[PDB]
């Protein structure tokens, strides 16, 4: 159940463990210690890069976040019952692997447009 | 439908990183990190994964650490550079007759602790450790004074293998294959996740795989492209064969001071059985073991009866069975084990003090002698075989990665990828 | 470097005196690296003073000014015994010698 | 002062070596931020949850005892429930998000 | 109960912890502890806070030890090796300037290879007897001490090891607690505790029987021990008044630079000028007599009226029987007999000098101190004493960490744990 | 004190050369040696920095009349003359100021102790 | 950097941005320092955040809104280079008051 | 009202470490592929201050190059055992005639094991050997005076492949695009890049070889024109083709030093007797200098200008020192700088013990290169110093001057994303 125990669960059942998987991403003499130091520095960078993406997409502070970007049937033409009840996350990750970079670019642009509209155009004069 | 962003999604990718080594022993000193006192394992229900024992990089990574520790452990020790002098090397006598060919009584002029003083010293050396400089002129040198320095291992430092567990860093996981019929490559339909691997002792040997784990099922023959003759075959036994090895005599050693706190340890005399080292394999066990291997081997080669031949030739490091027994290196014959077509077997064995364990151009090590007698007992858990009408098999060998692939075949390293997206019915609200 | 001192015709007794040296080179980067010696007729020279201090194992009747241009006047001239004496610019490889007047 | 009022009760109390050290400072920082965020305290020094106090962790009438105990003593008193409470807080936040995006009656 | 968990961040709690502390401000110490100190140190009174301190188990003492060894090695590593000098020495009797003999020194001739690795020359140098070992009986042939155990290296004259105050500072997430009650003595609870980020500066002064240049005890003389009734568990006596000690080597030494190799030179001792008085230390008599009596009065608070007496160390070599005083860079090994001599205007301690030392019991390592030209005078403050028990006491000695523990005893490192929970009568609104 | 015994040399008519040196009463080489010209001319000049102490150099008495030379085996040193000329028809003497370290090069802070009986070959 | 140097009002929507260990660690430290400051201020998660601190007319001659769009950021930063630490301190004090006021003015369920 | 902005387009001058980026030293460390399609942004209406002599990148690259040099040579053969007395006579070549500059030297070396003292010999250049005494056949190597000589191993190339230096995250490199920029003033046309162009770390003394030619006319750049204590870097807009050679076939031997070590040394030379010479086009050289002077006179419009065929200092700086493949050339420039306002065929010298970097305590020995060698190179600039009329002389000799001339258009800045500005509105929800 813990860590990756839910990995083979369906898309729907899975995610009841998002907190567990997320907390387990952080960690809690001579030359060999340098290799270990390098690994720690990289682990931090990877954590932060994911946080930077959540920031730019407007999902900071949330494990589950929705956006204003519509789903393109091109990416997948399956319905929700198949996606959430029969399919798993490992399968899904493979199914739309070639669209990840598109969706991420769209999420960044959508957030920028939202902010553009949110910005107060001198209401107070 | 709308895009939903998720973080903490339990998915992963094949990945490479540095694993932690967990455990006056060198392995214990280096792998100072404690093991998990209560290792956990999480079975992943409805998960399949692709494993490949010939390409998982865990073997390559430990190789680098095995080499690094070996060399680093030997660096702060006595150099034998000043011993590269002409030696006399006459026939040594242990008792009575001077008939022991293997040992020579080498006398020489060597610089002592004061730089302006020199002394005549002597020690006994093995034939395999020396080379004749001028045919029939009785002038000898140590074999590695031809190309490099020889470092004497520190007598206080233990290289005895201890079990080592490799552990993933945060952000990574090690997946383990639980299929007894896996064979080394392909999908496993029963996969569990662990933080640390089982312990593996870093035992170094040739031809026969010693002190490993046993197969869960029947004998497993694991090879890449088994139909090729360019590939090595690892045979993993389901029962261990007991092997006992000994050097049946009491060695007494001297100490020659060669610098400001540095001394060379060497054989002074040997008292006891003047014969070479011997290894004993029960005959009935060996024949049963080989017959069982053949029964499984016949599944890949269901043809004419298989012939087992001795190794083909080459340097002693690759033609014989090497042993990391105590502080002495055994070079044992396998003839009689691999001479067949499909109560004890005694095999003669030579001893060397100067070795190059990792076949490094720039390295040589001198093993201080063991005072007194040695008995070494171990578990034969597998074989390294090569193949070249019927099939011919030989106790050939690889690059000593075979010694680790044989345990690290069921593990894979992956990186966790917490982000992903999926469609939903819910659009972000304006609020 | 150069050394000279106006110690010509030093015919005296009881009252000590010496002329200060030219000290063209101060020769005193550290510890006054300059020295005095003197010689009786038909005799080897012997140290009189070094770094303006009475030379070790030389004589009680020795003194010198705390200057590069020091005058090594004897502490006393009670013994008379005038003899040639000179300073050298010891700091220099070219340790120039004074005139060595009585 | 930074640890000032450490001895006060809750009512008031509540108001190469260099690279290794820098890395640890970062890891400690990130763990606190992740852990607060994952429970719903992102951006806050104090927040509440929907996880009830079980009374088994401590059976004290804390609504009054709050003002006669210090944080140091309290930290010791319930140290055995640290993981239990944290686990419940994580579950609570995750369930709240699952209810927010429930397709039947979404946000 | 209608209580829900409330999460608080910025909670004033902590745990015992061990971390890496960093130090702050041609000197080796100044070069390494390059980090500026806090010009305006802060302190928190910690109202109503008690804490448990334990100097005997304080990891900072050990960490300071590791730093001194490491710094020493960084400084000594890039220097001249004297292993080319491990040759037979043809030695004669003691010599001196003019009509005299310096007891303790020998005139030795040795065979040294020139820079061309072919031509060889002989050189003369003076050595201390304590740095020379005889090769056999009835023989004039000698070798340098430790050429039969370890490499001997030469310290570079370019670097000063003079102690400067070193301040230790906790890293972010950590703080240092101090016991400021006075009369704390040994381990146990302290009822007047404060919080700081950095320690006071402590000079890394290394000594044995007498602890020099530390702070003074406030209030009365403090006797610190771990189970004082034991014979072992070395007793640290911290004085509330200092005792002035003046040490000197009243002779003018010279130095000769001997080339020993392709970019290397050895510094030899040449002729010595002046009277021959060896070396000595001056301690006021009444000051010592009164100081020791005050210590005894405090010992009488731990022991019943007893036959209290002081004696010189019972044995061992100079490193444990003498006062291993560093002075000006030559090493002094001064005789404390006559100081620790009692039963319950000035006195001098005769003193020996060495050039080859093994530092903090390194044993397998040795260092040669180039000679110091001219004469040496050193004045130090005796701030504490080290004692062991047989009620007969002897100076004994420590593990060379007592010169740190005597200053670090008031400090403890703790990890700050700002996150925590408590129940409140408030449910989250959604 | 070296108290060296001057070896002396025969006089030459502005011809040949000499390096008589002085034999030390104690030690050889070591780190206390010097060579100088001597004359009834303001004590002439230092001739050579025949210092031992692993070093040697010429001094100011002459730019190229002699080169510093020594033999530890003989317990003696002198600058070795060449191309003798009438101008060189003067006395010579030995001394042994002790060596010392003084930053760059050297300084004879130590007095020129142990002056030899000296010799002349004019 | 991306595009740069334009008059400040034109900057809208442009806000879209062993040695090896030392470089990586410092990059992380600098990143976090900015996030921590945005954290203490009520600015976390935003490119643009509005304060509760009035602009102090003492700092520069504010010719109403013209000062906001008559030069680029480089000159502006120089004009007020000596007030950055003052402005930042005021923003922290204001947000600290806001935190205390929200803490005391509890809503809850 | 204070509005806070993040991601603000502001930068400040800063110093950081740039990436090395990208059998070969340079490739071993600068092993990271460069941007296949570098981007550049023009900063409209932006002026920035660039200063060649205050540019820390020159110094940083210098320190890194030294490190790369030493790191490469460290794991190689030491020639320490060869610092012995040599017995040298006159060497001959091709014919029975003596070839000037070469000596035939013999020595006793251990080789295998111990005590062999095998007599070996090699030909050596006079420039690498110093006589031990007057009227004598006995010699030593010049570096025996200071340090060990490390032999460069043939296994590794030091060829100056161009390297693009790249800024770390949080930093950017600004570039000056003014074709006539003088090196110290404001640049009124600038752009931003992440990496510099590829700069070949070419080593030279008096002449600047294989650089990038000026976009505009010849640009004369100095920190200060008036100050005669400053170096003048002349950046040419047209190159001069230079062809240098060693017109003989060298054969080398290998002398075992010990296990794992061998000395490479000249066995014999067959071919021309001239050791080396170099072909500089006559017309190009004369016109090139005239053009430099026409531009020099706008900075120095005084009477007449003369280039004197003179230099001071030792051979490392008085000549044109450059590498030719693995060979070390020292060419006489007196045949070039001789004029007041076919080919030149300059004589050249060859040397094997190279005190690269002009540091004390280090030397490298250049193994002999078998067969004959030719090199072609482009003079892209000159280094001059000076002092009624004015006299200029070849200057330089400082390796950093060769890099300052390429990095002159680049500056490193730190990006600073935070800032504030006044607005009309207060936060709406408070
Ligand atoms: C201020 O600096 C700018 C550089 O930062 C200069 O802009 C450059 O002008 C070049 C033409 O003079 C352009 O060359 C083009 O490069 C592309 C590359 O792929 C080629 O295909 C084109 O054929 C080539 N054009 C021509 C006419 O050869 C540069 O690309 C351009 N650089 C950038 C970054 O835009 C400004 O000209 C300069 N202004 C002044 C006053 O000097
Ligand atoms: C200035 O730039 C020129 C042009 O790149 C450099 O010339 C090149 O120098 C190298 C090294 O000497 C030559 O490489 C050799 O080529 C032969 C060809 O047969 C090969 O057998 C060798 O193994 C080696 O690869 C290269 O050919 C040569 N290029 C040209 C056009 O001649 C010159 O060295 C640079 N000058 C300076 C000071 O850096
Ligand atoms: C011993 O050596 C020291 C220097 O190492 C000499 O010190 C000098 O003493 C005089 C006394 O008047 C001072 O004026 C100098 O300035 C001191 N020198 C330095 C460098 O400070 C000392 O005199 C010597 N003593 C003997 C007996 O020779
Ligand atoms: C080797 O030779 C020495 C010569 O003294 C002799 O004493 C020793 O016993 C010999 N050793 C053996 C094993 O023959
Ligand atoms: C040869 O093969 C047959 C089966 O085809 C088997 O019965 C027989 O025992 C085999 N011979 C040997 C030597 O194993
Ligand atoms: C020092 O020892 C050498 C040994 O040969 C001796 O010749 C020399 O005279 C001694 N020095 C003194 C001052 O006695
Ligand atoms: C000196 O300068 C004048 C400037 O008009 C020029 O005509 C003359 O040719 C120059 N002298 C030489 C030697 O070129
Ligand atoms: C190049 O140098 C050679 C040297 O012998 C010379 O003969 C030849 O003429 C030179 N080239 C030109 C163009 O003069």
């Amino acid at each position: 159940l813990g860590f990756l125990g839910a990995a083979g669960s369906t898309m729907g059942a899975a995610s009841m463990t998002l907190t567990v998987q997320a907390r387990n991403l952080l960690s809690g003499d001579t030359h060999w210690g340098i290799k270990q130091l390098q690994a720690r520095v990289l682990a931090v960078e990877h954590y932060l890069r994911d946080q930077q993406l959540l920031g730019i997409w407007g999902c900071s502070g949330k494990l589950i976040c929705t956006t204003n970007v519509p789903w393109n049937s091109t990416w997948s033409n399956k319905t929700l019952s198949e996606i959430w009840d029969n399919m798993t996350w490992l399968q899904w990750d493979k199914e739309i692997s070639n669209y990840t970079q598109i969706i991420y670019g769209l999420l960044e642009e959508s957030q920028n447009q939202q902010e553009k509209n949110e910005t107060d155009n001198l209401t107070c004069d | 439908l709308w895009v939903t962003v998720y973080y903490g999604v339990p998915v992963w990718k094949d990945a490479e990183t540095t694993l932690f080594c967990a455990s006056h022993n060198v392995w214990a000193t280096h792998c100072c990190v404690p093991t998990d006192p209560n290792p956990q394992e999480i079975v992943l229900e409805n998960v399949t994964e692709n494993f490949n024992m010939w390409k998982n990089n865990m073997v390559e990574q430990m190789h680098e650490d095995i080499i690094s520790l070996w060399d680093q452990s030997l660096k702060p020790c006595v150099k034998l550079t000043p011993l590269c002098v002409t030696l006399n090397c006459t026939n040594a006598t242990a008792s009575n007759s001077s008939i022991i060919e293997g040992m020579k009584n080498c006398s020489f002029n060597i610089t002592t602790e004061l730089r302006d003083k020199r002394e005549k010293k002597n020690a006994l050396f093995y034939k395999l450790d020396i080379v004749q400089l001028d045919g029939n002129s009785s002038q000898y040198r140590l074999i590695n004074c031809n190309t490099s320095a020889i470092t004497q291992a520190c007598p206080k430092v233990s290289f005895e293998p201890i079990p080592i567990h490799y552990c993933a860093p945060a952000g990574f996981a090690i997946l383990k294959c639980n299929n007894k019929t896996f064979t080394g490559t392909g999908p496993c339909n029963n996969v569990s996740t662990v933080q640390c691997t089982h312990g593996i002792k870093p035992v170094v040997s040739t031809q026969l795989l010693l002190n490993g784990s046993l197969a869960e099922g029947e004998i497993i023959i694991r090879s890449e492209n088994i139909t090729d003759n360019g590939k090595t075959i690892l045979v993993h036994l389901n029962e261990s064969v007991k092997i006992e090895c000994t050097r049946p005599n009491n060695k007494t050693r001297t100490s020659i001071r060669i610098g400001p706190g540095q001394a060379f340890y060497a054989t002074g005399q040997v008292i006891g059985d003047i014969r070479e080292a011997y290894c004993n394999i029960s005959e009935s066990t060996w024949n049963e073991t080989l017959g069982k291997v053949v029964k499984q081997l016949r599944k890949h080669f269901p043809h004419k009866n298989i012939t087992f031949q001795p190794s083909s030739g080459g340097d002693l490091e690759v033609t014989t069975h090497s042993f990391n027994c105590g502080g002495e290196f055994f070079y044992c014959n396998t003839s009689g084990l691999f001479n067949s077509t499909w109560d004890s077997i005694t095999l003669p064995c030579r001893i060397k003090q100067i070795i190059n364990m990792w076949q490094e151009v720039g390295r040589a090590m001198y093993a201080p002698p063991i005072q007194g007698n040695i008995t070494c007992v171990s578990n034969i858990t597998g074989l390294i075989l090569t193949r070249d009408n019927t099939e011919t098999f030989r106790p050939g060998g690889g690059d000593m990665r075979d010694n680790w692939r044989s345990e690290l075949y069921k593990y894979k390293v992956v990186k966790i990828e917490p982000l992903g997206v999926a469609p939903t019915a819910c659009k972000r609200r304006v609020v | 470097x150069x050394x000279x001192x106006x110690x010509x015709x030093x015919x005296x007794x009881x009252x000590x005196x010496x002329x200060x040296c030219x000290x063209x080179x101060x020769x005193x980067x550290x510890x006054x690296x300059x020295x005095w010696x003197x010689x009786x007729x038909x005799x080897x020279x012997x140290x009189x003073x070094x770094x303006x201090x009475x030379x070790x194992x030389x004589x009680x009747x020795x003194x010198x000014x705390x200057x590069x241009x020091x005058x090594x006047x004897x502490x006393x001239x009670x013994x008379x015994x005038x003899x040639x004496x000179x300073c050298x610019x010891x700091x220099x490889x070219x340790x120039x010698f004074x005139x060595x007047x009585x």
